[PDB]
């Protein structure tokens, strides 16, 4: 918004203090312009041609132009500000050929007053345009005041106001006396120009020699005084007495009435006005040409011995002309547009070498092979070739005036040796010292290559050409042009599909003849319309035109099959025969120079994927013998869900066209076939091509790997968002809404969904069935901001516009962060969705300014609230009275503040339903007083997590905590308890003690060897640092833990209980199944990891995944043996910490540690190894890197 | 005058706060002289600053691409 104005001060003022220098007598030369307005960076959306003719000038740095009238630097050329117009707001033959085609109709207004008022006639029915307006119109009525009509038709033309509002001196002192009138714009040495033998005349830069009469052009600021007069006047007699024929050799290495009147007749005929016509406005038929009304391309000039020589321009063709030359491109398109460009603009004469070219000859040889020369085709497709002058005498008029004859030969690819004078002219090209051109495609450049000096390639510059054509021809609609240019940086490979600039007429009909793209502008509509043009152009039946479509479609199946793009030309079992149909169709071509077996090339590599999409609907809604087993075959070769987002986004979004739906349930069944997988990560990351958002696709892998890095359910939640999103677009656009609906209900269930409804018209078909999701989620970390970027590549808008009366809306989820305000509009959105949903899940994360938000939130809401998380609040009284007065609360977690809630506590002991607490860092000996108010209420409790700073009253705790029937996970920790008898009573008088967290309370564990035998079905046990000797706790906890084979997660602390406890305990935990987590912190000296070594050799361990050997005494080659077998033979483990021995543990024998990295790489199913508290080097970085890349199933090595 | 700009540069203000998350990377290199928190912040928030880095010069590409 403002950052373009402040940044406009930044780079515009930084450039304003930089490059003010302007030599406003120098910058008028054309050749230095189109030379240096060609080969610069060119990343904008603006044509360099008429910006070199805008009145400004620029070098080639980032777009900073200057001028002579308004001298200011201007850069950052962006949309819709035409720089010829922005020049204003920031401050003979054409008229002759015009009225030549003058019809009979328009004579209520005279044509000569149209001649005296600046009008140009375009050779159609009575339509005009000015030389610098661009609008050809008819609509002729009576009283049309012509220049005032030009100010009254349309206000587009600012050329309206921009235009409306010697014989006695034959000595070098008298010649030099004429040279003392020297023009300022020439910094060339004047004295050498005096000694060059000229004298001045009186105009700009022409100059008149006295010996022969040399005057001529190419006079600029950095030229040579002698060179042009030598190499372009080699017969000046004073120069002959100055530099003779042996001295013009370095400049040589630097650079009849029937014949004449024949040249006058053919010169009068080759300036044809109706020759302009092209079917580039084919059915659109817009009143306009293709040079003054269309932009251009450039030349990839390539040398014959493989350097890519230059990228010349169209006047740079004229500078060093080629006596015989070939160009590659597209027939119908640019190449014949280049030839008819040469002839039609050769009927204009603006370039300073024009009007002196003699005889061009346009020819298209695709029609003929007529075994007869000039009179056949000049008398056939043109007017005539003369009868008094013979056809060989016409060829004698060629071979008598050869040096300025220019040829425009087309399509030797459809030509053999059958025309006589033609093919013998081409094979004997010396015998006419002429300029020959030819426009053969890249299938048959080899037959021309014997007669070539350099090759020329036509190439589109889709930076600016597509927005010039769609600018000028579609100024009627410019907001979709804004959609195009904003789409150019949302999709930065938009140049990767615009590959031919004169087959954008399908886009032209897809704006003026198909208005659907104006509200549906993404890619597949556009090149779907291009494919529809490929059905319209060469309209035919089910020939191998159509089997060229399908057969090159399975060439595209080989294209994305093994990711092969530039082919081998071996397997032509897909397409094969009649190459003229495939190159005439132009879906492919082949290699130019030598290969061993030559190489096929495409017009567009990503366009090939759209060909494979045509192949996929061909293999989706057609004969079901084995064809859809081929589409099913490759469609099952792509079966990994993390690859599905990007690869199925681009390619399956190409499949999102072609709505036929005869096996769309099979491909959305492949979308349901994607289940919870891990190897999909490097299934995508191993692949090579990524299509449009290519380094961004690398970033998609990085961020989704970051999603699985933290949260497995948020990663799969984003997977659910993209799978349900693209499956929703494909489902609604495929119209399989009642055909696949309960299968989509299988595609919904169990997945937790964050609320995204702005593609609501795809979703609102039947939301009641589409309503049984597992969860609903809103938050306010950076994930939802990236999702804002993802649609950017609302809630109640799509949600109530979705359903006017929602029904039975499921439960909800809230996260809030510390940067949240209290805007009431989103609180009204919360009023709507809380009025809709069942109940709320609610998470407070440091949210200040939420007291002023929780007052209107609970004010608007009613008493239906389940979960509240109280992460680091302010703990004020009024908002917890307002939270307090709502019944049916079920969940409240309180673990943060040293400040203790009192009214919320003792008044939280009133209601019913509550099952979640927490009491971390509070401190209470006496706060338990109205807790016996809760004691009649709730036998419904599912989370208990207590901390006190000292001893509380325990009789109430043993009483009603004894009165619990529905035990659960417990978190208990950290006070001066000193009472194992009350806790022995309550833990001895209960039933369901199967998830116990007793991490580090001051306590004597004599109870646990009594109450652990009372309950056998325990699954999770956590303990932090206690007293733990090696015969009392080792024998008694060897029995008590020995009879406890139901456990899954084990956290044992901090004892001098020594390796006998590893014998019996590592024995029994070795010999129990259903076990996942295991932790031996502050214990396991090296003989105890001998016990995990010899124990871990035999097995019985294959269920385990998580394991911690933090805090050994010393790991060394001992640990290489023990972690060799123990980190070898156990193919399910994934967790390891070796750390916090912090000062100096490089006593590990580092190369044997590299062998231990070989040993960890033996383990397939590992994820996180933590190799902390020793030095690495460069070497083991390369070692754990390279052996990490052996199987990439792991990702978490932590230094 | 495109008006896809105002809350998008309050969003770019937040993206400059991901530049302040670049200063949180400077905090992490400042804080050298368990660590799964630093693992998920450096790797995950580095991926977020990459997404909003191409998507922070990407609205700079908007302003350097829209005609004003």
């Amino acid at each position: 918004a403002f950052q373009v104005a402040k940044s406009q001060e930044e780079e515009e003022h930084k450039e304003r203090m930089k490059m003010k220098k302007g030599f406003n007598s120098q910058m008028r030369s054309e050749a230095k312009r189109l030379k240096t307005f060609e080969t610069y960076d060119t990343f904008r959306s603006w044509t360099p041609q008429e910006m070199a003719a805008a009145g400004f000038y620029h070098t080639g740095v980032k777009l900073g132009v200057q001028c002579f009238c308004c001298s200011l630097i201007l850069f950052g050329n962006s949309l819709r500000k035409l720089p010829i117009e922005r020049h204003k707001k920031l401050r003979e033959e054409a008229r002759l050929e015009s009225f030549e085609d003058w019809p009979f109709y328009a004579h209520g207004t005279s044509p000569r007053v149209l001649s005296a008022a600046g009008f140009v006639f375009t050779g159609k029915r009575d339509t005009v345009q000015c030389f610098s307006c661009g609008g050809s119109l008819g609509n002729w009525e009576e009283g049309d005041d012509p220049w005032k009509e030009h100010a009254k038709w349309f206000p587009k033309c600012e050329f309206l106001q921009s235009k409306k509002s010697d014989s006695v001196f034959a000595n070098e002192e008298l010649r030099m006396d004429m040279f003392k009138d020297w023009p300022q714009e020439s910094p060339v040495g004047v004295e050498a120009l005096v000694r060059a033998g000229f004298f001045y005349t009186g105009k700009k830069d022409i100059v008149r020699c006295f010996s022969c009469g040399g005057c001529l052009e190419k006079w600029a600021e950095g030229d040579d005084p002698m060179e042009d007069h030598i190499k372009f006047f080699p017969e000046c007699v004073f120069l002959q007495t100055l530099k003779s024929s042996a001295e013009v050799i370095p400049t040589l290495q630097s650079q009849f009435q029937e014949a004449r009147s024949l040249s006058e007749q053919l010169r009068d005929n080759y300036t044809k006005a109706t020759f302009r016509h092209m079917n580039l406005p084919e059915v659109c038929s817009s009143l306009g040409t293709d040079h003054l009304l269309s932009c251009d391309v450039s030349i990839i000039s390539k040398h014959i011995s493989q350097p890519v020589q230059e990228a010349l321009t169209i006047p740079e063709v004229f500078s060093n002309l080629n006596s015989v030359m070939c160009v590659e491109g597209e027939t119908g398109s640019g190449k014949t547009t280049f030839l008819k460009r040469i002839a039609f603009l050769w009927a204009s004469g603006c370039c300073p070498l024009l009007y002196r070219f003699q005889l061009v000859f346009y020819l298209s040889l695709s029609s003929i092979t007529p075994d007869q020369g000039l009179a056949n085709i000049i008398c056939a497709q043109l007017l005539g070739a003369g009868g008094c002058i013979s056809e060989v005498c016409l060829s004698s008029s060629i071979q008598q005036l050869q040096h300025q004859v220019l040829f425009l030969l087309d399509d030797y690819s459809g030509l053999a040796s059958l025309p006589q004078a033609l093919h013998t002219l081409i094979t004997k090209n010396y015998l006419s010292r002429t300029c020959l051109l030819i426009a053969v495609h890249t299938n048959r450049v080899r037959d021309i290559r014997l007669y070539l000096g350099t090759s020329l390639e036509i190439q589109e510059f889709p930076f600016y050409n597509t927005v010039s054509v769609l600018r000028k021809f579609f100024s009627h609609d410019i907001i979709c042009v804004e959609k195009l240019i904003i789409y150019f940086i949302d999709n930065k490979d938009l140049q990767g599909v615009y590959k031919t600039p004169l087959f954008v007429a399908a886009v032209c009909t897809d704006w003026i003849q198909n208005a659907s793209a104006q509200d549906k502008f993404q890619d597949v509509t556009l090149f779907q319309s291009y494919m529809q043009y490929l059905s319209l152009k060469y309209k035919a039946t089910a020939e191998p035109l159509q089997a060229t479509v399908s057969s090159c479609g399975q060439l595209a199946l080989t294209g994305l099959f093994s990711s092969c793009f530039e082919f081998n030309s071996d397997d032509l079992a897909e397409a094969g025969v009649d190459e003229d149909e495939k190159l005439t169709t132009l879906l492919m071509s082949k290699f130019t120079a030598q290969r061993l077996r030559p190489v096929y090339r495409f017009l567009g590599p990503l366009f090939q994927e759209f060909l494979a999409a045509v192949r996929l609907t061909e293999l989706l809604s057609s004969d079901r013998q084995e064809d859809q087993d081929l589409g099913l075959y490759y469609l099952r070769q792509i079966d990994s869900p993390l690859k599905a987002i990007n690869s199925f986004n681009i390619f399956l979004y190409y499949v999102s066209s072609h709505s036929s739906s005869k096996a769309a349930p099979t491909v959305v069944s492949h979308l349901l076939q994607l289940v919870d997988e891990k190897e999909s990560l490097e299934n995508m990351s191993e692949n090579e091509d990524y299509m449009k958002l290519h380094p961004q696709t690398f970033l998609w892998f990085q961020f989704v790997r970051g999603l699985w890095l933290v949260s497995p359910e948020s990663s799969s939640s984003f997977v659910s968002e993209h799978l349900l999103r693209l499956a929703l677009i494909f489902a609604y656009e495929s119209n399989t809404v009642a055909e696949c609906s309960p299968f989509i209900l299988q595609f919904l269930r169990g997945k937790t969904l964050a609320l995204r409804v702005l593609n609501l018209q795809y979703f609102r078909d039947h939301p009641e069935s589409l309503l049984l999701l597992r969860s609903l989620k809103v938050s306010i970390f950076a994930q939802d901001e990236e999702i804002i970027k993802n649609y950017e590549n609302d809630i109640s808008e799509g949600y109530w516009k979705l359903s006017p009366k929602p029904c039975k809306i499921p439960k909800l989820e809230v996260q809030v962060n510390n940067t949240d305000a209290a805007d009431q509009a989103l609180l009204q959105v919360l009023m709507e969705v809380f009025s809709a949903s069942q109940s709320i899940e609610f998470r407070l994360f440091n949210s200040s300014g939420f007291l002023e938000s929780i007052c209107p939130a609970l004010e608007l809401s009613k008493a239906s609230v389940t979960k509240c998380s109280m992460s680091r609040l302010e703990l004020s009284r009024a908002e917890q009275e307002l939270l307090l007065t709502l019944p049916a609360l079920q969940s409240l977690e309180v673990s943060e503040t040293n400040q203790l809630p009192e009214q919320l506590f003792h008044n939280l002991h009133k209601f019913l339903g509550l099952k979640e607490l927490c009491v971390r860092l509070d401190g209470k000996p006496d706060v338990l007083s109205v807790l016996p108010g809760e004691f009649p209420n709730l036998h419904h409790m599912e989370k208990l997590s207590i901390r006190t700073s000292t001893e509380s009253d325990l009789s109430k705790l043993v009483k009603f905590i004894q009165n619990f029937p529905n035990l659960h996970v417990f978190h208990l920790k950290c006070d001066f308890l000193s009472n194992c008898e009350s806790l022995m009573a309550v833990l001895a008088s209960c039933k369901k003690l199967r998830e116990i967290e007793f991490s580090g309370r001051c306590f004597e564990a004599m109870t646990f060897v009594n109450i652990l035998p009372n309950f056998v079905s325990l699954k999770i046990l956590n303990l932090k640092d206690q007293q733990f000797p090696d015969k009392e706790t080792s024998e008694k906890f060897a029995q008590a833990l020995g009879s406890l084979r139901n456990l899954e997660e084990l956290l044992v602390p901090t004892g001098d209980g020594i390796h006998q406890v590893a014998k019996l305990i590592v024995r029994q935990c070795l010999q129990l199944p259903c076990l996942r987590v295991l932790t031996f912190h502050d214990i396991l000296d090296d003989d105890s990891v001998i016990e995990i070594a010899r124990a871990a050799t035999s097995g019985g361990f294959q269920k385990l995944e998580n394991l911690d050997i933090s805090m050994n005494h010393k790991i060394t080659e001992e640990g290489y043996r023990n972690f060799f077998q123990a980190l070898d033979n156990l193919p399910n483990l994934q967790e390891l910490n070796i750390c916090r021995n912090i000062p100096g543990r490089i006593q590990v024998q580092a190369t044997t540690v590299k062998a231990l990295g070989q040993c960890v790489s033996r383990l397939p199913s590992l994820i996180r190894l933590h190799m902390l508290s020793w030095l690495l080097d460069e070497e083991d970085m390369k070692v754990i890197n390279d052996v990490k890349e052996r199987h990439p199933q792991s990702k978490r090595l932590i230094i | 005058m495109a008006q896809v700009i105002n809350t998008n540069v309050a969003s770019l203000t937040a993206q400059r706060n991901l530049g302040v998350s670049g200063n949180m990377m400077q905090t992490s290199i400042q804080r050298l002289s368990e660590m799964a928190s630093l693992t998920k912040n450096q790797i995950l928030q580095q991926a977020g600053t990459a997404m909003l880095a191409q998507a922070n010069s990407l609205p700079q590409s908007v302003l350097s691409l829209l005609g004003r």
